Protein backbone atom coordinates (compact mmCIF):
# COMPACT_ATOMS: atom_id res chain seq x y z
CA UNK A 1 0.00 0.00 0.00
CA UNK A 2 2.45 2.56 1.58
CA UNK A 3 4.68 2.66 -2.06
CA UNK A 4 5.54 6.38 -2.83
CA UNK A 5 7.95 8.22 -4.98
CA UNK A 6 10.81 9.19 -2.36
CA UNK A 7 14.04 11.28 -2.49
CA UNK A 8 17.14 9.20 -2.39
CA UNK A 9 21.07 10.13 -2.91
CA UNK A 10 23.13 7.71 -5.70
CA UNK A 11 26.56 7.43 -6.33
CA UNK A 12 27.91 8.01 -9.72
CA UNK A 13 31.32 6.39 -9.65
CA UNK A 14 34.46 7.63 -11.93
CA UNK A 15 36.92 3.98 -11.42
CA UNK A 16 39.67 5.81 -13.13
CA UNK A 17 39.68 9.20 -10.70
CA UNK A 18 39.26 7.05 -8.21
CA UNK A 19 35.79 8.79 -6.33
CA UNK A 20 32.41 8.90 -7.00
CA UNK A 21 29.80 11.95 -7.22
CA UNK A 22 26.13 12.04 -4.59
CA UNK A 23 23.29 13.08 -6.94
CA UNK A 24 20.13 13.32 -4.87
CA UNK A 25 17.18 12.27 -7.23
CA UNK A 26 13.69 10.29 -7.11
CA UNK A 27 13.03 6.46 -6.16
CA UNK A 28 10.38 4.18 -5.29
CA UNK A 29 10.79 2.77 -1.47
CA UNK A 30 7.82 1.96 1.19
CA UNK A 31 5.49 -1.33 2.08
CA UNK A 32 3.27 -3.74 -0.19
CA UNK A 33 1.09 -6.21 1.31
CA UNK A 34 1.86 -10.15 0.89
CA UNK A 35 0.25 -13.50 1.70
CA UNK A 36 2.13 -16.73 2.00
CA UNK A 37 -0.48 -19.49 0.96
CA UNK A 38 -1.45 -21.94 3.36
CA UNK A 39 -2.81 -24.53 0.64
CA UNK A 40 0.03 -25.02 -1.79
CA UNK A 41 -2.01 -26.06 -5.37
CA UNK A 42 0.09 -26.09 -8.44
CA UNK A 43 -2.38 -23.87 -10.30
CA UNK A 44 -2.89 -21.47 -7.41
CA UNK A 45 -1.72 -17.52 -7.42
CA UNK A 46 1.68 -17.58 -5.77
CA UNK A 47 2.07 -13.95 -6.70
CA UNK A 48 4.29 -11.42 -4.61
CA UNK A 49 4.12 -7.28 -5.29
CA UNK A 50 7.08 -4.97 -4.40
CA UNK A 51 8.13 -1.76 -4.30
CA UNK A 52 9.20 -0.14 -7.68
CA UNK A 53 9.22 2.20 -10.48
CA UNK A 54 5.85 1.81 -12.64
CA UNK A 55 7.35 4.31 -15.47
CA UNK A 56 11.10 5.84 -15.49
CA UNK A 57 12.82 8.31 -17.27
CA UNK A 58 16.83 8.68 -17.80
CA UNK A 59 18.85 11.34 -17.18
CA UNK A 60 22.54 12.16 -18.23
CA UNK A 61 24.52 14.21 -15.86
CA UNK A 62 28.21 15.16 -16.37
CA UNK A 63 30.94 13.82 -14.30
CA UNK A 64 34.40 15.51 -13.16
CA UNK A 65 37.80 14.21 -14.47
CA UNK A 66 40.36 14.54 -12.29
CA UNK A 67 44.47 14.33 -14.37
CA UNK A 68 45.18 12.05 -17.23
CA UNK A 69 41.18 11.76 -17.31
CA UNK A 70 38.85 13.76 -18.61
CA UNK A 71 35.22 14.56 -17.27
CA UNK A 72 32.76 12.25 -19.05
CA UNK A 73 29.25 12.06 -19.00
CA UNK A 74 27.04 9.25 -17.04
CA UNK A 75 23.32 8.09 -18.12
CA UNK A 76 21.07 6.82 -15.05
CA UNK A 77 17.40 6.21 -14.63
CA UNK A 78 14.28 8.10 -12.76
CA UNK A 79 11.48 7.13 -11.25
CA UNK A 80 8.43 8.87 -12.29
CA UNK A 81 5.36 6.64 -11.10
CA UNK A 82 6.17 4.11 -8.06
CA UNK A 83 3.40 1.25 -7.43
CA UNK A 84 3.36 -1.95 -5.65
CA UNK A 85 3.74 -4.35 -8.73
CA UNK A 86 5.83 -7.15 -10.35
CA UNK A 87 9.68 -6.82 -10.42
CA UNK A 88 10.64 -6.19 -14.03
CA UNK A 89 13.32 -9.01 -14.58
CA UNK A 90 14.15 -7.75 -17.64
CA UNK A 91 15.57 -4.22 -16.47
CA UNK A 92 15.36 -4.16 -13.12
CA UNK A 93 17.87 -6.51 -10.66
CA UNK A 94 15.11 -8.31 -8.56
CA UNK A 95 16.87 -9.70 -4.96
CA UNK A 96 16.87 -9.08 -1.59
CA UNK A 97 20.02 -6.56 -0.93
CA UNK A 98 22.20 -4.68 -3.16
CA UNK A 99 25.29 -2.89 -2.54
CA UNK A 100 22.89 0.29 -1.73
CA UNK A 101 22.03 3.22 -4.06
CA UNK A 102 24.74 5.31 -2.67
CA UNK A 103 27.78 2.70 -2.54
CA UNK A 104 30.89 3.89 -3.63
CA UNK A 105 34.49 2.10 -4.20
CA UNK A 106 36.29 4.66 -2.77
CA UNK A 107 34.40 6.12 0.19
CA UNK A 108 30.65 7.50 2.14
CA UNK A 109 28.53 10.45 2.63
CA UNK B 1 28.75 -9.47 17.43
CA UNK B 2 32.07 -9.62 16.07
CA UNK B 3 34.44 -11.73 13.65
CA UNK B 4 38.42 -11.35 12.49
CA UNK B 5 36.63 -10.04 9.10
CA UNK B 6 33.09 -10.73 8.43
CA UNK B 7 29.95 -8.45 9.67
CA UNK B 8 27.84 -10.55 12.45
CA UNK B 9 24.52 -10.15 13.82
CA UNK B 10 22.61 -12.81 15.35
CA UNK B 11 24.60 -15.63 14.01
CA UNK B 12 24.15 -13.79 10.55
CA UNK B 13 27.68 -13.71 8.52
CA UNK B 14 28.29 -11.37 5.65
CA UNK B 15 31.59 -11.71 4.27
CA UNK B 16 32.00 -8.18 2.10
CA UNK B 17 34.15 -6.44 0.49
CA UNK B 18 37.85 -6.95 -1.81
CA UNK B 19 38.98 -7.81 1.35
CA UNK B 20 37.41 -11.02 1.52
CA UNK B 21 40.08 -13.38 -1.11
CA UNK B 22 39.00 -17.18 1.08
CA UNK B 23 35.82 -18.64 3.09
CA UNK B 24 37.38 -18.00 6.68
CA UNK B 25 38.29 -21.32 8.62
CA UNK B 26 37.26 -19.04 11.86
CA UNK B 27 33.37 -19.07 10.63
CA UNK B 28 31.00 -20.44 13.63
CA UNK B 29 29.22 -23.30 13.22
CA UNK B 30 26.46 -21.95 15.09
CA UNK B 31 25.84 -19.72 12.14
CA UNK B 32 22.12 -19.46 10.71
CA UNK B 33 22.72 -17.47 7.58
CA UNK B 34 25.93 -16.97 5.46
CA UNK B 35 26.90 -14.25 3.28
CA UNK B 36 29.32 -13.53 0.73
CA UNK B 37 28.52 -10.32 -1.60
CA UNK B 38 31.80 -8.46 -3.22
CA UNK B 39 34.45 -10.88 -2.39
CA UNK B 40 37.93 -11.07 -4.71
CA UNK B 41 36.76 -15.12 -4.16
CA UNK B 42 38.69 -17.14 -7.17
CA UNK B 43 37.30 -20.12 -5.84
CA UNK B 44 34.53 -21.80 -3.31
CA UNK B 45 36.86 -24.52 -1.56
CA UNK B 46 36.41 -28.48 -1.58
CA UNK B 47 33.20 -28.65 1.41
CA UNK B 48 33.59 -25.13 2.48
CA UNK B 49 30.06 -24.93 4.06
CA UNK B 50 30.36 -28.51 5.70
CA UNK B 51 29.57 -28.69 9.45
CA UNK B 52 26.86 -25.98 9.34
CA UNK B 53 24.34 -28.27 10.87
CA UNK B 54 21.92 -25.03 11.81
CA UNK B 55 22.72 -22.81 8.87
CA UNK B 56 19.66 -22.22 6.64
CA UNK B 57 20.66 -19.50 3.90
CA UNK B 58 23.64 -19.37 1.64
CA UNK B 59 24.51 -15.96 -0.31
CA UNK B 60 26.83 -15.87 -3.01
CA UNK B 61 26.63 -12.40 -4.86
CA UNK B 62 28.15 -10.33 -6.58
CA UNK B 63 31.51 -11.59 -6.95
CA UNK B 64 33.57 -11.15 -10.34
CA UNK B 65 36.67 -13.00 -9.95
CA UNK B 66 34.71 -16.41 -8.95
CA UNK B 67 35.54 -19.10 -11.76
CA UNK B 68 34.30 -22.59 -10.17
CA UNK B 69 32.09 -24.11 -7.30
CA UNK B 70 34.36 -27.36 -6.12
CA UNK B 71 32.68 -30.77 -5.72
CA UNK B 72 31.07 -31.81 -1.82
CA UNK B 73 30.73 -27.62 -0.95
CA UNK B 74 26.92 -27.86 -0.83
CA UNK B 75 26.96 -31.04 1.51
CA UNK B 76 26.37 -31.70 5.66
CA UNK B 77 23.90 -28.98 6.03
CA UNK B 78 20.22 -30.68 7.55
CA UNK B 79 18.76 -27.29 8.21
CA UNK B 80 19.52 -25.30 4.82
CA UNK B 81 16.44 -24.45 2.31
CA UNK B 82 17.94 -21.72 0.87
CA UNK B 83 20.76 -21.18 -1.72
CA UNK B 84 21.21 -18.04 -3.78
CA UNK B 85 24.13 -17.85 -6.57
CA UNK B 86 23.86 -14.15 -7.56
CA UNK B 87 25.79 -11.87 -10.57
CA UNK B 88 28.99 -14.04 -10.97
CA UNK B 89 29.96 -12.89 -14.13
CA UNK B 90 33.06 -14.73 -14.78
CA UNK B 91 31.90 -17.98 -12.91
CA UNK B 92 31.65 -20.33 -15.72
CA UNK B 93 31.48 -24.06 -13.98
CA UNK B 94 29.79 -26.02 -11.56
CA UNK B 95 31.52 -29.37 -10.24
CA UNK B 96 28.30 -32.09 -10.96
CA UNK B 97 29.65 -33.01 -7.02
CA UNK B 98 28.88 -29.82 -5.71
CA UNK B 99 25.33 -30.20 -4.94
CA UNK B 100 24.97 -32.67 -2.13
CA UNK B 101 22.21 -34.55 -0.28
CA UNK B 102 20.32 -31.31 1.44
CA UNK B 103 17.32 -32.35 2.36
CA UNK B 104 15.15 -29.13 3.64
CA UNK B 105 16.19 -27.74 0.24
CA UNK B 106 13.20 -25.15 -1.15
CA UNK B 107 14.93 -22.61 -3.26
CA UNK B 108 17.54 -23.10 -5.59
CA UNK B 109 18.53 -19.40 -7.45
CA UNK B 110 21.29 -19.02 -9.72
CA UNK B 111 21.05 -15.54 -11.64
CA UNK B 112 23.42 -13.49 -14.12
CA UNK B 113 25.92 -16.65 -13.83
CA UNK B 114 28.26 -17.39 -16.79
CA UNK B 115 27.67 -21.07 -16.18
CA UNK B 116 27.83 -23.51 -19.51
CA UNK B 117 25.67 -26.01 -18.55
CA UNK B 118 22.69 -26.50 -15.58
CA UNK B 119 23.51 -27.71 -11.98
CA UNK B 120 23.75 -31.53 -11.25
CA UNK B 121 21.16 -32.17 -8.89
CA UNK B 122 20.04 -36.05 -8.71
CA UNK B 123 22.32 -35.82 -5.43
CA UNK B 124 20.34 -33.05 -3.86
CA UNK B 125 16.97 -35.48 -2.86
CA UNK B 126 15.26 -32.78 -0.86
CA UNK B 127 12.22 -33.64 0.91
CA UNK B 128 10.61 -30.31 0.42
CA UNK B 129 8.82 -28.72 -2.57
CA UNK B 130 11.50 -26.89 -4.25
CA UNK B 131 11.67 -23.97 -6.54
CA UNK B 132 15.04 -24.50 -9.12
CA UNK B 133 15.07 -20.59 -10.24
CA UNK B 134 17.57 -20.55 -13.10
CA UNK B 135 18.15 -17.23 -15.25
CA UNK B 136 19.82 -14.88 -17.80
CA UNK B 137 22.50 -17.37 -17.60
CA UNK B 138 23.05 -17.09 -21.49
CA UNK B 139 25.62 -19.58 -21.52
CA UNK B 140 23.54 -22.57 -20.41
CA UNK B 141 22.17 -23.82 -23.81
CA UNK B 142 21.03 -27.02 -23.42
CA UNK B 143 18.73 -29.11 -21.11
CA UNK B 144 20.23 -32.94 -21.35
CA UNK B 145 17.90 -36.32 -20.26
CA UNK B 146 17.09 -36.71 -16.68
CA UNK B 147 18.24 -33.37 -16.15
CA UNK B 148 15.85 -32.70 -12.81
CA UNK B 149 15.48 -36.28 -11.54
CA UNK B 150 16.71 -36.90 -8.04
CA UNK B 151 16.53 -33.10 -7.06
CA UNK B 152 13.14 -33.73 -4.84
CA UNK B 153 10.85 -36.64 -3.96
CA UNK B 154 8.17 -33.80 -3.72
CA UNK B 155 7.07 -31.59 -6.78
CA UNK B 156 9.07 -29.16 -8.28
CA UNK B 157 9.14 -26.15 -10.09
CA UNK B 158 11.37 -25.50 -13.05
CA UNK B 159 12.00 -21.71 -14.04
CA UNK B 160 14.43 -22.33 -16.86
CA UNK B 161 13.23 -18.56 -18.55
CA UNK B 162 15.71 -16.15 -19.78
CA UNK B 163 19.21 -17.76 -20.53
CA UNK B 164 20.51 -19.47 -24.05
CA UNK B 165 18.56 -22.73 -24.38
CA UNK B 166 18.42 -23.88 -28.00
CA UNK B 167 18.36 -27.76 -27.35
CA UNK B 168 15.96 -29.86 -24.76
CA UNK B 169 16.69 -33.46 -25.38
CA UNK B 170 14.19 -35.78 -24.47
CA UNK B 171 13.41 -37.67 -21.23
CA UNK B 172 15.12 -34.29 -19.84
CA UNK B 173 12.31 -34.14 -17.73
CA UNK B 174 12.17 -38.38 -16.60
CA UNK B 175 11.48 -38.83 -13.22
CA UNK B 176 10.62 -35.41 -12.20
CA UNK B 177 7.05 -34.33 -10.96
CA UNK B 178 6.12 -31.00 -12.75
CA UNK B 179 4.54 -28.69 -11.27
CA UNK B 180 5.27 -25.36 -13.57
CA UNK B 181 7.73 -25.06 -16.23
CA UNK B 182 9.28 -21.92 -17.64
CA UNK B 183 10.83 -21.89 -20.59
CA UNK B 184 9.96 -18.45 -21.50
CA UNK B 185 12.51 -15.52 -22.73
CA UNK B 186 14.76 -18.36 -24.36
CA UNK B 187 14.55 -17.31 -28.00
CA UNK B 188 16.83 -19.47 -29.90
CA UNK B 189 14.90 -22.54 -29.02
CA UNK B 190 12.79 -23.95 -31.58
CA UNK B 191 11.32 -27.38 -30.50
CA UNK B 192 10.22 -29.59 -28.24
CA UNK B 193 10.52 -32.98 -28.60
CA UNK B 194 7.90 -35.03 -28.55
CA UNK B 195 9.37 -37.13 -25.49
CA UNK B 196 10.03 -34.13 -23.41
CA UNK B 197 7.71 -34.90 -21.05
CA UNK B 198 8.54 -38.87 -20.74
CA UNK B 199 8.33 -40.04 -17.45
CA UNK B 200 7.25 -36.92 -15.63
CA UNK B 201 4.18 -35.81 -13.81
CA UNK B 202 2.33 -32.55 -15.63
CA UNK B 203 3.12 -29.76 -15.83
CA UNK B 204 0.16 -28.13 -14.82
CA UNK B 205 1.49 -24.36 -15.63
CA UNK B 206 3.87 -23.98 -18.75
CA UNK B 207 5.41 -20.99 -20.45
CA UNK B 208 6.77 -20.93 -23.78
CA UNK B 209 6.24 -17.07 -24.11
CA UNK B 210 8.77 -15.14 -26.61
CA UNK B 211 10.07 -18.38 -28.22
CA UNK B 212 10.84 -20.37 -31.48
CA UNK B 213 8.89 -23.42 -30.72
CA UNK B 214 6.63 -24.66 -33.40
CA UNK B 215 4.23 -27.00 -31.84
CA UNK B 216 3.40 -28.89 -28.50
CA UNK B 217 3.99 -32.46 -27.80
CA UNK B 218 1.06 -35.31 -28.12
CA UNK B 219 1.44 -36.27 -24.94
CA UNK B 220 2.17 -34.66 -21.50
CA UNK B 221 -0.23 -32.12 -21.91
CA UNK B 222 -3.24 -34.18 -19.84
CA UNK B 223 -1.95 -32.32 -16.99
CA UNK B 224 -1.63 -28.91 -18.42
CA UNK B 225 -4.05 -26.18 -16.82
CA UNK B 226 -2.32 -22.57 -17.64
CA UNK B 227 -0.64 -21.96 -21.15
CA UNK B 228 1.31 -18.98 -21.74
CA UNK B 229 2.16 -18.25 -25.15
CA UNK B 230 3.27 -15.54 -25.48
CA UNK B 231 4.99 -13.70 -28.58
CA UNK B 232 4.79 -17.64 -29.52
CA UNK B 233 4.74 -16.80 -33.52
CA UNK B 234 5.75 -20.07 -35.02
CA UNK B 235 3.08 -22.15 -32.59
CA UNK B 236 0.05 -21.63 -35.22
CA UNK B 237 -1.48 -24.96 -34.82
CA UNK B 238 -2.58 -26.10 -31.34
CA UNK B 239 -3.84 -29.64 -30.04
CA UNK B 240 -7.36 -30.55 -29.81
CA UNK B 241 -9.24 -29.30 -26.01
CA UNK B 242 -9.53 -33.44 -26.51
CA UNK B 243 -5.92 -33.43 -25.34
CA UNK B 244 -5.94 -30.35 -23.36
CA UNK B 245 -8.86 -31.39 -20.95
CA UNK B 246 -7.31 -30.08 -17.86
CA UNK B 247 -6.73 -26.28 -19.29
CA UNK B 248 -8.94 -24.06 -17.58
CA UNK B 249 -6.61 -20.64 -18.32
CA UNK B 250 -4.61 -19.59 -21.63
CA UNK B 251 -2.49 -16.14 -22.56
CA UNK B 252 -1.70 -16.90 -26.63
CA UNK B 253 -0.47 -14.63 -29.14
CA UNK B 254 -3.26 -15.53 -32.20
CA UNK B 255 -6.94 -14.50 -31.18
CA UNK B 256 -7.80 -17.38 -34.04
CA UNK B 257 -6.59 -19.99 -31.09
CA UNK B 258 -8.91 -18.29 -28.43
CA UNK B 259 -11.86 -18.61 -30.63
CA UNK B 260 -11.39 -22.28 -30.71
CA UNK B 261 -11.66 -22.48 -27.16
CA UNK B 262 -14.81 -20.53 -26.51
CA UNK B 263 -18.51 -22.58 -27.29
CA UNK B 264 -17.13 -25.15 -25.85
CA UNK B 265 -16.60 -26.48 -22.08
CA UNK B 266 -19.92 -29.35 -8.56
CA UNK B 267 -17.38 -29.17 -5.79
CA UNK B 268 -18.20 -29.41 -1.87
CA UNK B 269 -17.52 -26.63 0.01
CA UNK B 270 -9.63 -13.78 -3.99
CA UNK B 271 -10.08 -17.45 -4.17
CA UNK B 272 -10.85 -19.83 -6.73
CA UNK B 273 -13.31 -22.56 -4.38
CA UNK B 274 -12.88 -25.80 -5.99
CA UNK B 275 -16.01 -22.04 -15.38
CA UNK B 276 -14.45 -22.13 -19.33
CA UNK B 277 -10.85 -21.18 -20.76
CA UNK B 278 -9.88 -17.83 -19.51
CA UNK B 279 -8.22 -16.98 -23.22
CA UNK B 280 -6.38 -14.26 -24.12
CA UNK B 281 -6.24 -12.52 -27.03
CA UNK B 282 -10.11 -12.16 -27.23
CA UNK B 283 -10.57 -9.11 -29.80
CA UNK B 284 -13.88 -8.71 -31.69
CA UNK B 285 -12.55 -5.81 -33.99
CA UNK B 286 -11.02 -8.12 -36.50
CA UNK B 287 -12.37 -11.57 -34.93
CA UNK B 288 -12.04 -13.87 -37.80
CA UNK B 289 -14.38 -16.29 -35.86
CA UNK C 1 -3.42 4.23 3.84
CA UNK C 2 -1.14 2.84 6.34
CA UNK C 3 0.17 -0.67 5.81
CA UNK C 4 -0.15 -3.15 8.79
CA UNK C 5 3.04 -5.68 9.85
CA UNK C 6 3.37 -9.09 8.59
CA UNK C 7 1.87 -11.07 11.02
CA UNK C 8 -0.60 -14.35 12.00
CA UNK C 9 -4.19 -14.04 10.72
CA UNK C 10 -7.34 -16.25 10.51
CA UNK C 11 -7.88 -17.97 6.95
CA UNK C 12 -11.05 -16.80 5.97
CA UNK C 13 -11.35 -19.84 3.57
CA UNK C 14 -10.00 -23.11 5.82
CA UNK C 15 -10.82 -21.72 8.89
CA UNK C 16 -13.97 -23.62 10.86
CA UNK C 17 -15.16 -22.73 14.58
CA UNK C 18 -12.57 -24.36 17.12
CA UNK C 19 -9.89 -25.16 14.15
CA UNK C 20 -8.80 -22.00 12.52
CA UNK C 21 -6.21 -21.79 9.75
CA UNK C 22 -3.56 -19.24 10.42
CA UNK C 23 -1.73 -17.29 7.71
CA UNK C 24 1.15 -14.83 7.42
CA UNK C 25 -0.34 -11.87 5.33
CA UNK C 26 0.81 -8.44 6.12
CA UNK C 27 3.33 -5.70 5.05
CA UNK C 28 6.96 -5.42 4.53
CA UNK C 29 9.83 -3.22 2.81
CA UNK C 30 10.73 -3.23 -0.32
CA UNK C 31 12.29 -0.51 -2.36
CA UNK C 32 14.58 0.04 -5.71
CA UNK C 33 17.08 2.91 -6.84
CA UNK C 34 19.57 2.52 -9.63
CA UNK C 35 22.18 0.04 -10.03
CA UNK C 36 25.53 0.95 -8.89
CA UNK C 37 28.34 0.70 -11.28
CA UNK C 38 30.23 -1.49 -8.99
CA UNK C 39 27.33 -4.09 -8.95
CA UNK C 40 26.88 -3.61 -13.09
CA UNK C 41 30.68 -5.42 -12.76
CA UNK C 42 29.61 -8.64 -11.66
CA UNK C 43 26.56 -8.69 -14.30
CA UNK C 44 26.85 -10.45 -17.52
CA UNK C 45 23.16 -9.46 -18.11
CA UNK C 46 23.19 -5.76 -17.38
CA UNK C 47 20.12 -4.49 -15.24
CA UNK C 48 20.52 -0.29 -15.06
CA UNK C 49 17.45 -0.40 -11.99
CA UNK C 50 17.84 -2.32 -8.60
CA UNK C 51 15.31 -3.63 -6.59
CA UNK C 52 15.68 -4.69 -3.02
CA UNK C 53 12.49 -6.62 -1.63
CA UNK C 54 10.88 -8.67 0.91
CA UNK C 55 7.56 -10.46 1.42
CA UNK C 56 5.40 -11.80 4.24
CA UNK C 57 6.23 -15.21 4.81
CA UNK C 58 5.84 -18.01 7.28
CA UNK C 59 8.64 -18.72 9.54
CA UNK C 60 7.23 -22.45 10.68
CA UNK C 61 4.23 -24.30 10.20
CA UNK C 62 2.11 -27.78 10.83
CA UNK C 63 0.78 -29.89 8.19
CA UNK C 64 -2.98 -30.53 8.70
CA UNK C 65 -6.00 -31.86 6.59
CA UNK C 66 -9.23 -29.88 6.81
CA UNK C 67 -12.74 -29.67 4.97
CA UNK C 68 -13.01 -33.50 4.28
CA UNK C 69 -9.41 -33.39 2.84
CA UNK C 70 -7.53 -30.47 2.02
CA UNK C 71 -3.54 -30.71 3.19
CA UNK C 72 -2.88 -26.86 4.32
CA UNK C 73 -0.41 -25.34 6.25
CA UNK C 74 -1.16 -23.81 9.60
CA UNK C 75 1.56 -20.77 10.08
CA UNK C 76 3.22 -20.49 13.93
CA UNK C 77 5.40 -17.77 12.84
CA UNK C 78 6.15 -15.08 10.15
CA UNK C 79 8.87 -13.00 9.03
CA UNK C 80 9.45 -11.01 5.68
CA UNK C 81 12.15 -12.91 3.79
CA UNK C 82 12.80 -13.43 0.15
CA UNK C 83 10.60 -13.20 -2.39
CA UNK C 84 10.28 -15.96 -4.48
CA UNK C 85 7.27 -14.85 -7.06
CA UNK C 86 7.52 -11.13 -7.38
CA UNK C 87 9.86 -11.03 -10.69
CA UNK C 88 7.92 -11.15 -14.05
C1 LIG D 1 11.73 15.55 -3.02
O1 LIG D 1 12.67 16.61 -3.20
C2 LIG D 1 12.16 17.74 -3.92
C3 LIG D 1 13.32 18.71 -4.05
O2 LIG D 1 13.99 18.91 -2.81
C4 LIG D 1 10.95 18.33 -3.20
O3 LIG D 1 10.36 19.34 -4.01
C5 LIG D 1 9.92 17.25 -2.90
O4 LIG D 1 8.88 17.80 -2.09
C6 LIG D 1 10.56 16.07 -2.17
N1 LIG D 1 9.56 15.08 -1.79
C7 LIG D 1 9.10 14.06 -2.57
C8 LIG D 1 8.14 13.12 -1.92
O5 LIG D 1 9.46 13.91 -3.74
C1 LIG E 1 20.62 17.32 -1.91
O1 LIG E 1 21.96 16.88 -1.72
C2 LIG E 1 22.62 17.57 -0.65
C3 LIG E 1 24.08 17.16 -0.69
O2 LIG E 1 24.71 17.62 -1.88
C4 LIG E 1 21.92 17.26 0.67
O3 LIG E 1 22.59 17.90 1.75
C5 LIG E 1 20.47 17.73 0.63
O4 LIG E 1 19.76 17.23 1.76
C6 LIG E 1 19.76 17.28 -0.65
N1 LIG E 1 18.50 18.00 -0.83
C7 LIG E 1 18.39 19.33 -1.10
C8 LIG E 1 16.99 19.83 -1.31
O5 LIG E 1 19.36 20.08 -1.18
C1 LIG F 1 14.03 -42.29 -16.00
O1 LIG F 1 14.30 -42.12 -14.61
C2 LIG F 1 14.43 -43.35 -13.88
C3 LIG F 1 14.60 -42.98 -12.42
O2 LIG F 1 13.52 -42.16 -11.97
C4 LIG F 1 15.60 -44.16 -14.44
O3 LIG F 1 15.67 -45.42 -13.78
C5 LIG F 1 15.44 -44.37 -15.95
O4 LIG F 1 16.61 -44.97 -16.50
C6 LIG F 1 15.18 -43.05 -16.67
N1 LIG F 1 14.83 -43.28 -18.06
C7 LIG F 1 15.46 -42.71 -19.10
C8 LIG F 1 14.77 -42.82 -20.42
O5 LIG F 1 16.53 -42.12 -18.97
C1 LIG G 1 -4.16 -24.32 13.79
O1 LIG G 1 -3.37 -23.78 14.86
C2 LIG G 1 -4.13 -23.25 15.96
C3 LIG G 1 -3.13 -22.68 16.94
O2 LIG G 1 -2.03 -23.56 17.12
C4 LIG G 1 -5.00 -24.34 16.57
O3 LIG G 1 -5.81 -23.75 17.58
C5 LIG G 1 -5.90 -24.98 15.52
O4 LIG G 1 -6.57 -26.10 16.10
C6 LIG G 1 -5.09 -25.43 14.30
N1 LIG G 1 -5.98 -25.78 13.21
C7 LIG G 1 -6.12 -27.02 12.73
C8 LIG G 1 -7.12 -27.18 11.62
O5 LIG G 1 -5.48 -27.97 13.17
C1 LIG H 1 21.43 1.21 -19.24
O1 LIG H 1 22.49 2.08 -18.86
C2 LIG H 1 23.61 2.15 -19.76
C3 LIG H 1 24.48 3.27 -19.25
O2 LIG H 1 24.58 3.27 -17.83
C4 LIG H 1 23.15 2.37 -21.20
O3 LIG H 1 24.15 1.86 -22.08
C5 LIG H 1 21.81 1.69 -21.51
O4 LIG H 1 21.32 2.17 -22.76
C6 LIG H 1 20.81 1.98 -20.40
N1 LIG H 1 19.45 1.65 -20.82
C7 LIG H 1 18.93 0.42 -20.93
C8 LIG H 1 17.49 0.37 -21.35
O5 LIG H 1 19.57 -0.60 -20.69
Amino acid sequence: NSCELTNITIAIEKEECRFCISINTTWCAGYCYTRDLVYKDPARPKIQKTCTFKELVYETVRVPGCAHHADSLYTYPVATQCHCGKCDSDSTDCTVRGLGPSYCSFGEM
Amino acid sequence: CHHRICHCSNRVFLCQESKVTEIPSDLPRNAIELRFVLTKLRVIQKGAFSGFGDLEKIEISQNDVLEVIEADVFSNLPKLHEIRIEKANNLLYINPEAFQNLPNLQYLLISNTGIKHLPDVHKIHSLQKVLLDIQDNINIHTIERNSFVGLSFESVILWLNKNGIQEIHNSAFNGTQLDELNLSDNNNLEELPNDVFHGASGPVILDISRTRIHSLPSYGLENLKKLRARSTYNLKKLPTLEKLVALMEASLTYPSHCCAFANWRICNKDYDLCVDVTCSPKPDAFNPC
Amino acid sequence: QDCPECTLQENPLFSQPGAPILQCMGCCFSRAYPTPLRSKKTMLVQKNVTSESTCCVAKSYNRVTVMGGFKVENHTACHCSTCYYHKS
